[PDB]
């Protein structure tokens, strides 16, 4: 019945220090060896703290792992951060029926740009894609520091509520990142109004294109 | 080096069944204890099954057992898993993972073998242009499974193709865009090529503004 919970995600600024807890439910922290690996967007995980404390050849000193017996839980501290420390970092230990319970994961993000408003391109359905009974609009978003944006869809200023496809946002080469939403109608549907808005906002700060059947 | 190479994996329908293999090398296959561990698409890392060095106990994840089986022939350095009944939840990247012991670190991965169980069908893409410094691409429309590679090689001031999206439909969608002069588009002749070979589709499509 043991169970690991981490917070969601964090996120700081390069140089300074993040704790990611780990902490234990339905058990004891303290009876097994805690782990810890960073795993990477298309990589496999790399243990940087092994036993509670361990820190395998290479792994500079900025990760250290800890145990709090009195709050059953465990912590990875980053300190120094880089940007390259930017991933997914999950804690793992056993419980009592030779079972390995992984922890929930954390995203670390570090904060090492200045803010970017979103470049926004929204596209209307094409004529072959009509001709085919179908409509999708297309709205791409890029170069937005940091990734965390929000998409609304409205039709004729009323907020679209329905069709909508959404990408989780990802870093592109040049370390911004980039998101892509989506609006599927049918031929009725797009004829039916007379504007389309594609609507990003960011910190904030909406970026919105506009299009319209002809 | 270590080095374990998962393999096997695939596409499969709610309801049927996979085997993975993994091949070791570089070390003592018969010495350690081994696991498999699965990562669903964007999500965490769950746990299936571990082995001990010479098969003599399994250990399973509940949501698993009675379905799926470990097992390992130390002569061909090879770990196998052997699912059945697979469901919807299954789909993740399977990780062929060595402990350095019972209680230790998971400190040696393979790349990964995909396993997707899906309703959906392997079905060719839909490709439309995105017709119109001005921008202009291709929407690369319901298609099973991934990947697919854009190309527009009739240059261009920058190209970016998007990650695809996941529609409610359990099809992909991709779109990619290149930026170009706002009087190049009635002169130069800009083309997408779309490659989908899971479903054995290449596209060509001259992109040119309504």
């Amino acid at each position: 019945n043991f169970m690991l919970t981490q917070p969601h995600s964090v996120s700081e600024s390069p140089g300074k220090t993040v704790t990611i807890s780990c902490t234990g439910s339905s058990g004891s922290i303290a009876s097994n060896y805690v782990q810890w690996y960073q795993q990477r967007p298309g990589s496999a995980p790399t243990t940087v703290i092994y036993e509670d404390n361990q820190r395998p050849s290479g792994v500079p000193d900025r990760f250290s792992g800890s145990i709090d017996s009195s709050s059953n839980s465990a912590s990875l501290t980053i300190s120094g951060l880089k940007t390259e420390d930017e991933a997914d970092y999950y804690c793992q230990s056993y419980d009592s029926s030779n079972h390995v319970v992984f922890g929930g994961g954390t995203k670390l993000t570090v904060l090492g740009q200045p803010k970017a408003a979103p470049s926004v391109t929204l596209f209307p359905p094409s004529s072959e894609e009509l001709q085919a009974n179908k409509a999708t609009l297309v709205c791409l978003i890029s170069d937005f520091y940091p990734g965390a944006v929000t998409v609304a869809w409205k039709a004729d200023s009323s907020p679209v509520k329905a069709g909508v496809e959404t990408t989780t946002p990802s870093k592109q080469s040049n370390n911004k990142y980039a998101a892509s939403s989506y609006l599927s109608l049918t031929p009725e549907q797009w004829k039916s109004h007379r504007s389309y808005s594609c609507q990003v906002t960011h910190e904030g700060s909406t970026v919105e294109k506009t299009v319209a059947p002809t | 080096e270590v080095q374990l190479v998962e393999s096997g994996g695939g596409l499969v329908q709610p309801g049927g069944s996979l085997r993975l293999s993994c091949a070791a090398s570089g070390f003592t296959f018969s010495s350690y204890w081994m696991n498999w561990v699965r990562q669903a698409p964007g999500k965490g890392l769950e746990w299936v099954a571990n082995i001990k060095q010479d098969g003599s106990e399994k250990y399973y994840v509940d949501s698993v057992k009675g379905r799926f089986t470990i097992s390992r022939d130390n002569a061909k350095n090879s770990l196998f898993l052997q699912m059945n009944s697979l469901r919807a939840e299954d789909t993740a990247v399977y990780y062929c993972a060595r402990v350095w012991w019972l209680r230790g670190s998971f400190d040696y991965w393979g790349q990964g073998t995909l396993v997707t169980v899906s309703s959906a069908s392997t079905k060719g893409p839909s490709v439309f242009p995105l017709a119109p410094t001005a921008a202009l691409g291709c929407l690369v429309k319901d298609y099973f499974p991934e990947p697919v590679t854009v190309s527009w090689n009739a240059l261009t001031s920058g190209v970016h193709t998007f990650p695809a999206v996941l529609q409610s439909s359990g099809l992909y969608s991709l779109s990619s865009v290149v930026t170009v002069p706002s009087s190049s588009l009635g002169t130069q002749t800009y083309i997408c090529n779309v490659n989908h070979k899971p479903s054995n589709t290449k596209v060509d499509k001259k992109v040119e503004p309504k």
